[PDB]
């Protein structure tokens, strides 16, 4: 079971539980939600990571930031307008910053054979929150496709706090308003056995669930595909 | 299996008026991989502090070089045992005249580089290794278990030996019968070794001589259903793989079982070298000695019963070659189902394939039957066969070939009279004279 | 007296030619003066995390300094730091009171273990203490340094709580002001200079690294020395620590890859810090040293099989005589280098196994031969369709065959055996 | 006699390396149970006396697993002693080299220690001759095959002999039988068959 | 029929002394895991679960 989040007034961007790591691959364009929250209280009182990922670059900022209700920059892009500015609130304090290189994503106008599956692991444990993704060329808008792709490490941050919850950041009156058309998906990490299989240049190539059926867990005791 | 009562009767007998010559394989494992394990090494490598620790543990890895030293030694033994009886490389003639019979599957081909036969080449191609050469290096072993104080010492006798003693084997069975086994190879021409042979089974000579040709295509037909088998189906030769498989398992759980911390702060002894001084060192240093001792305890245990198994495998093939090679065996079943005629070794990868040659009756027709003759008052036996009738007149039969001839007084001899055998029959003994 | 045969010895190893040390090229020093004069230490619920790291650490000086009450490494040895290297560092600095510095180490409990600040149990890293009476005391009780006595739930190891919630023990649940079963969790400690040991507060600042599970970061001032491959050696990369031969391989190492290890959890290639660049590792040779003898009173000259190597190697040891690599009769076989015996085409009946069909004999002048054993004399047998060879003469011949029957019928005595009258 | 003398020195090797394992610390003070007992008080001395049982009981364990092992191996040897005894001297084997190399006459048992000695008597032949051989005698349109043995020519006279003894006889009526005639029979070769009627 | 019997009679012996291998404390405090779970902390109770 993975969430599916419309993401907008009909902002559907609540506070989730970050209960063993999440996973987000997602399909839209602009990047919509580009931004993501993690913390205990997501409201200034600690140190609640802000990371970015925007166009430019992830400017992962650990400080103790003021996440107002509805912290979005309200912006009614070709409906390029802006309403107000609240993604960035206020900084009362802070704990520590990174920037790393200056990426793009492929959130640039395009729709065509939709190849903006840029799906990520965001996984935060024993102090360290970690980045792993990848990005898949896939033909189908609706609902996540059918193949195997291993995800690589993107960053690794040893930040060392306690995190329990998490929310997404988006930057986009009421009256006669067009709902964004973009969503995202939130899937749960739990604790499995996974048998790999490095092929001969070391990426994995396929990957058995020793928990899925009884079928799986069988090849999983014998060591065998 | 199928349910099937005998039409038995108190006066009916069925007797095969035809037969079939059966070709037969039994897959023999002889020998293992002879693998020793260096005790420091293994336990700890190149460590001088773990060494005089495990040096306290007395003389416990000396018994364990000791047993697995034995073991490959008895791998050895194990193969001259099963495949040097024959003191006299012996070799067929080039021309090939036999009688019809033709053993090129089985007999050596020159033109490649391993004087091997036919099947011996599919034999040696269907058993396939599982983690790393042992073999065709021309190298190091290049193997995983290597870096770890493990080594394979190569057998002493190579694969071509063995051919060759092969080769030497069905040489001398094919042009000297079992004489060779017996003292020195008496050339014999082979229909009629193939005769002598039939007579062994109870079956007249005439019988081979006067069905010469059918009997060598049908033995013909059996080698190339035999070849064909090995060629098209893969678990033919699971036997030898299982012995491959487990002993390769065992070397890697053996190998696996040096990942194991045994309660240490790690598992890798360099660490724990460098990380700690030498009086704590010791206690984590002791704990993985007791478990890599353990393990290894454990591994040459289960090595020394598997060289037990496989050492009364090779006892077994050892005696297949001596009684069912050498000579023709009485034994049911000890030489493949039917009538032993003959069989033929063929060398696999660390063991022996025997094609069992047997004469299996076909074709039964019933006919009734008399314990005894009733002629002038006498009662008349047959010497060596069975009375049977077709329903009007009496014969005589060779009772594993239907042949019937007239009740002479040469056929049969007389004891006693009518009056004290249970289902005597009258009926005329014709007298020659 | 050795009899007729070959018997296994000591096995042979190359050692190591030189050592190797491969670290990241850094030289800022860790801000150790920052954590230890730090103007004034935080509260034990307050204790304070500072990271150490992209530095380099020496701990010989702290650990030399003397004004350290206590200085106690668990899973590490202090004199190593120096050589060791690690991920990252947490440098977390508080203030106690004296009598709950036994509470920190490890595997203990109480209100400091359960309330404010707890410890793991396979905790690895090195705690430091020293008395701060006179930096963090005065005579009307410095009450800045405060503990949390009440709580819901004990706390997670390494843990920090801050809110200053009214917990009630005895249900009845307040809010703000104190009252019936609820007080303030935080208590503040009476450290003043007329206090006897113990309740005098106590600066304290453990090191609670992790170890080699990420590329490392931070480690000890020993200068790196130059990379030299094919060549068995000793190599401490990032303080891996191992010996054998290096090599350049084809693998794809991810960014963040630094180490390969093997399925026996050993490392078959890494990485250098220094040059991101990876270099295989393989152990250098070994093996087992077999030698070959005739009977000793037949004579007192030997060979030698060291197995499992090709013998180019051994010029290129362990088994404490090189006298032999002399050579010129140095004789490659599959089952490894023979040195002391002349090969020869001849072949005879195997005398000595060697193995993969090589036996040792010793024969005229006298010496050492090693030769493919021979299976015994060609015969071509008479063989035609109408030729029977019919033996004219016999012979009785008498051979003996001998089986073991029985064993040696032994019995133990375990108490005996394992405690010689002994009743304890 | 290498067998028995091999299992009684693998025996007293195990013996010995069994009673040598008393010396060893296994990580003690010391591998002398009353030196720790006088050296130090129960509680301290408890852990040392504990390392010695283990390593001593390891040492038992082995011992026996091995003592079994070879146990194994013997009764498999006894079990060989006793079906040569039954099938070689309370008989004659046709079960080729199971009681020496030959034809199988007979055996006698000797007590060795420990084991079984087998003196078996065998029949080799010793000195062969060739001959010119043929599967059957065509006669009169009549193929007779040897009734027991074969037929041999020395280059002009045909005779028949047991297939085991060079022993030429007359080919006779009595020597040989009939079966069909001899346009089937390859290699049958026309000679006289003597009808002593 | 003593031979079968015998057979028999080995395993269940042997697998009584197994099942009885449970009743010893190798010296730990007591031979029950329970029991020491329950009145020991993980730092104690893992040497004598050990
Ligand atoms: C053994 O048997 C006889 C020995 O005499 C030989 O075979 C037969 O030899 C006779 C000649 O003596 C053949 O008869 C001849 O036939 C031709 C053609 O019909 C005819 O023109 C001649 O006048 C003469 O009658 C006979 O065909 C031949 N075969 C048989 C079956 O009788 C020979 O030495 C040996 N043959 C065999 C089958 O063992
Ligand atoms: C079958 O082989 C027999 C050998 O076991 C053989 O008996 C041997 O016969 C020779 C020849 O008579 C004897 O040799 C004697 O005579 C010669 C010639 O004068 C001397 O050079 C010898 O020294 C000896 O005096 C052997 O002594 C004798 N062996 C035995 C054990 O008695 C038979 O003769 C052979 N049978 C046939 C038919 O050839
Ligand atoms: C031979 O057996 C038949 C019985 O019939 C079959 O016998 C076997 C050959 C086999 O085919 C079985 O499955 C059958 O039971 C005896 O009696 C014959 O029976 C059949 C009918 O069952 C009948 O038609 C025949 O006439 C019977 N007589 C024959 C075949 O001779 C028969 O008696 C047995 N032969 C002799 C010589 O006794
Ligand atoms: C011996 O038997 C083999 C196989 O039964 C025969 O070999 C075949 O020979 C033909 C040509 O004669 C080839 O085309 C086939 O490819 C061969 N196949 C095999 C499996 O050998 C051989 O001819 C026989 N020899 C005699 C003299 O009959
Ligand atoms: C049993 O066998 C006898 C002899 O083989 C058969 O009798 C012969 O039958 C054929 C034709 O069927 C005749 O040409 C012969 O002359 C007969 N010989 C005698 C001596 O009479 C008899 O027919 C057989 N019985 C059955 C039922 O087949
Ligand atoms: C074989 O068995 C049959 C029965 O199946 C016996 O048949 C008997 O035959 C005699 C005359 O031949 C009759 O008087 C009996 O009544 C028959 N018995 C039955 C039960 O029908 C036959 O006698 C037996 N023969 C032998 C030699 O035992
Ligand atoms: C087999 O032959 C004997 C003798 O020819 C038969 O016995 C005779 O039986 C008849 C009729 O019962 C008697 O009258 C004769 O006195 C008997 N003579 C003798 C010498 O016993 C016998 O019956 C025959 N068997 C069968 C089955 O018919
Ligand atoms: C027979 C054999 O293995 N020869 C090799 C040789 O080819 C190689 O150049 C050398 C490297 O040291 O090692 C040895
Ligand atoms: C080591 O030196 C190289 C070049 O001299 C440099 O690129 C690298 O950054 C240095 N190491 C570290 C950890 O910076
Ligand atoms: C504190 O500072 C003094 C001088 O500024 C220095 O000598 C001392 O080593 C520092 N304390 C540390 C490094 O623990
Ligand atoms: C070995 O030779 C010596 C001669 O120095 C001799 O005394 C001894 O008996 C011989 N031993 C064997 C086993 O041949
Ligand atoms: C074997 O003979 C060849 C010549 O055919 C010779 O070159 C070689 O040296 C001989 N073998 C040895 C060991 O000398």
């Amino acid at each position: 079971n993975v969430t599916w989040f419309h993401a907008i007034k009909r902002f559907d961007n609540p506070v989730l539980p970050f209960n063993d790591g999440v996973y987000f691959a997602s399909t839209e364009k602009s990047n919509i939600i580009r931004g993501w929250i993690f913390g205990t209280t997501l409201d200034s009182k600690t140190q609640s990571l802000l990371i970015v990922n925007n166009a430019t670059n992830v400017v992962i900022k650990v400080c103790e930031f003021q996440f107002c209700n509805d912290p979005f920059l309200g912006v009614y892009y070709h409906k390029w307008m802006e309403s107000e500015f609240r993604v960035y609130s206020s900084a009362n304090n802070c704990t520590f910053e990174y920037v790393s290189q200056p990426f793009l994503m492929d959130l640039e106008g395009k729709q065509g054979n939709f190849k903006n599956l840029r799906e990520f692991v965001f996984k935060n444990i024993d102090g360290y929150f970690k980045i792993y993704s990848k990005h898949t060329p896939i033909n189908l808008v609706r609902d996540l496709p059918q193949g195997f792709s291993a995800l690589e490490p993107l960053v690794d941050l040893p930040i060392g706090i306690n995190i329990t919850r998490f929310q997404t950041l988006l930057a986009l009156s009421s009256s006669g308003w067009t709902a964004g058309a973009a969503a995202y998906y939130v899937g749960y990490l739990q604790p499995r056995t996974f048998l790999l299989k490095y092929n001969e240049n070391g990426t994995i190539t396929d990957a058995v669930d020793c928990a899925l059926d009884p079928l799986s867990e069988t090849k999983c005791t014998l060591k065998s595909f | 299996g199928a349910e099937n009562s005998v039409a038995y009767s108190n006066n009916s007998i069925a007797i095969p008026t035809n037969f079939t010559i059966s070709v037969t394989t039994e897959i023999l494992p002889v020998s293992m991989t002879k693998t020793s394990v260096d005790c420091t090494m293994y336990i700890c490598g190149d460590s001088t502090e773990c060494s005089n620790l495990l040096l306290q543990y007395g003389s416990f890895c000396t018994q364990l070089n000791r047993a697995l030293t034995g073991i490959a030694v008895e791998q050895d033994k194990n193969t001259q045992e099963v495949f040097a009886q024959v003191k006299q490389i012996y070799k067929t003639p080039p021309i090939k005249d036999f009688g019809g019979f033709n053993f090129s599957q089985i007999l050596p081909d020159p033109s490649k580089p391993s004087k091997r036969s036919f099947i011996e080449d599919l034999l040696f191609n269907k058993v396939t290794l599982a983690d790393a050469g042992f073999d065709i290096a021309a190298r190091d072993l290049i193997c995983a278990q290597k870096f770890n104080g493990l080594t394979v010492l190569p057998p002493l006798l190579t694969d071509e030996m063995i051919a060759q003693y092969t080769s030497a084997l069905l040489a001398g069975t094919i042009t000297s019968g079992w004489t060779f086994g017996a003292g020195a190879a008496l050339q014999i021409p082979f229909a009629m070794q193939m005769a002598y042979r039939f007579n062994g089974i109870g079956v007249t000579q005439n019988v081979l001589y006067e069905n010469q040709k059918l009997i060598a295509n049908q033995f013909n037909s059996a080698i190339g259903k035999i070849q064909d088998s090995l060629s098209s189906t893969a678990s033919a030769l699971g036997k030898l793989q299982d012995v491959v498989n487990q002993n390769a398992q065992a070397l890697n759980t053996l190998v696996k079982q040096l990942s194991s911390n045994f309660g240490a702060i790690s598992s890798v002894l360099n660490d724990i070298l460098s990380r700690l001084d030498p009086p704590e060192a010791e206690v984590q240093i002791d704990r993985l000695i007791t478990g890599r001792l353990q393990s290894l305890q454990t591994y040459v245990t289960q090595q020394l019963i598997r060289a037990a198994e496989i050492r009364a495998s090779a006892n077994l093939a050892a005696t297949k070659m001596s009684e069912c090679v050498l000579g023709q065996s009485k034994r049911v079943d000890f030489c493949g189902k039917g009538y032993h005629l003959m069989s033929f070794p063929q060398s696999a990868p660390h063991g022996v394939v025997f094609l069992h040659v047997t004469y299996v009756p076909a074709q039964e027709k019933n006919f009734t039957t008399a314990p005894a003759i009733c002629h002038d008052g006498k009662a008349h036996f047959p010497r060596e066969g069975v009375f049977v009738s077709n329903g009007t007149h009496w014969f005589v039969t060779q009772r594993n070939f239907y042949e019937p001839q007239i009740i002479t007084t040469d056929n049969t001899f007389v004891s006693g009279n009518c009056d004290v055998v249970i289902g005597i029959v009258n009926n005329t003994v014709y007298d020659p004279l | 007296t050795v009899e007729k045969g070959i018997y296994q010895t000591s096995n042979f190893r190359v050692q190591p030619t030189e050592s190797i040390v491969r670290f990241p090229n850094i030289t800022n020093l860790c801000p150790f003066g920052e954590v230890f004069n730090a103007t004034r230490f935080a509260s034990v619920y307050a204790w304070n995390r500072k990271r150490i790291s992209n530095c380099v650490a020496d701990y010989s000086v702290l650990y030399n300094s003397a004004s350290f009450s206590t200085f106690k490494c668990y899973g590490v040895s202090p004199t190593k730091l120096n050589d060791l290297c690690f991920t990252n560092v947490y440098a977390d600095s508080f203030v106690i009171r004296g009598d709950e510095v036994r509470q920190i180490a490890p595997g203990q409990t109480g209100k400091i273990a359960d309330y404010n600040y707890k410890l793991p149990d396979d905790f690895t890293g090195c705690v430091i203490a020293w008395n701060s009476n006179n930096l963090d005391s005065k005579v009307g009780g410095n009450y800045n340094y405060l503990y949390r006595l009440f709580r819901k739930s004990n706390l997670k190891p390494f843990e920090r709580d801050i809110s200053t919630e009214i917990y009630q023990a005895g249900s009845t649940p307040c809010n703000g002001v104190e009252g019936f079963n609820c007080y303030f969790p935080l208590q503040s400690y009476g450290f003043q200079p007329t206090n006897g040991v113990g309740y005098q507060p106590y600066r304290v600042v453990v090191l609670s690294f992790e170890l080699l599970h990420a590329p490392a970061t931070v480690c000890g001032p020993k200068k790196s020395t130059n990379l030299v491959k094919n060549k068995c050696v000793n190599f401490n990369f990032n303080g891996l620590t191992g010996t054998g031969v290096l090599t350049e391989s084809n693998k794809k190492f991810l960014p963040f890859q630094q180490f390969g290890r093997d399925i026996a959890d050993t490392t078959d290639a890494v990485r250098d810090p220094q040059t991101l660049e990876i270099l295989d590792i393989t152990p250098c040779s070994f093996g087992g040293v077999s030698v070959i003898t005739p009977g000793t009173n037949t004579s007192n000259q030997v060979a030698v099989l060291y197995q499992g190597v090709n013998c180019t190697e051994v010029p290129v040891l362990t088994p404490t005589w090189r006298v032999y690599s002399t050579g010129s009769n140095v004789f490659q076989t599959r089952a490894g280098c023979l040195i002391g015996a002349e090969h020869v085409n001849n072949s005879y009946e195997c005398d000595i196994p060697i193995g993969a069909g090589i036996c040792a004999s010793y024969q005229t002048s006298q010496s050492i031969i090693a030769y493919t054993m021979s299976l015994g004399a060609e015969n071509s047998v008479a063989y035609s369709n109408n030729s029977i060879a019919i033996p004219t003469n016999f012979t009785i011949s008498v051979t003996t065959e001998i089986l073991p029957v029985s064993m040696t019928k032994t019995s133990v005595d375990c108490t005996m055996y394992i405690c010689g009258d002994s009743t304890e």
